[PDB]
């Protein structure tokens, strides 16, 4: 019941931040088709906007 | 004799749980940030402009002195 506020600190700390965002923003890009060929699951298939959930 | 006890949860459950994003959003727009910069940049100058215009003036009265000195 106190997990949230600690997410929420984290999410201040980097969420907003330019430097993190241009650290990560359009890094690493894959297309759900070479996700689903190359094998990849999970995260690295939902964030290409792949909906499965085991 | 005794009846089953082992760890469960109390009657009528346990309370809620907040699990959504939270980040409030302070409170100030950007056009007040601008005037408030823009209006300490102005009192800024005009403090400088006032005490700049009083040093001139004492130089020319460290100059004058030096004047008198002079021959």
């Amino acid at each position: 019941k106190n997990f949230s506020f600690r997410i929420d600190e984290l999410e201040e700390m980097l969420t907003n931040n330019r430097i993190w965002r241009n650290r990560t923003v359009d890094i690493g890009v894959v297309t759900a088709e070479d996700a689903l060929n190359y094998g990849f699951s999970g995260v690295m298939l939902r964030g290409s906007g792949i909906q499965w959930d085991l | 004799a005794s009846k089953v006890k082992q760890d469960m949860p109390p009657p009528g459950g346990y309370g809620p749980i907040d699990y959504k994003r939270n980040l409030p959003r302070r409170g100030l727009s950007g056009y007040s940030m601008f005037a408030v910069g823009i209006g300490t940049l102005l009192f800024g100058y005009w403090s400088m402009m006032k005490w700049n215009r009083e040093r001139r003036r004492l130089q020319i009265e460290d100059f004058e002195a030096r004047i008198a000195l002079m021959p």
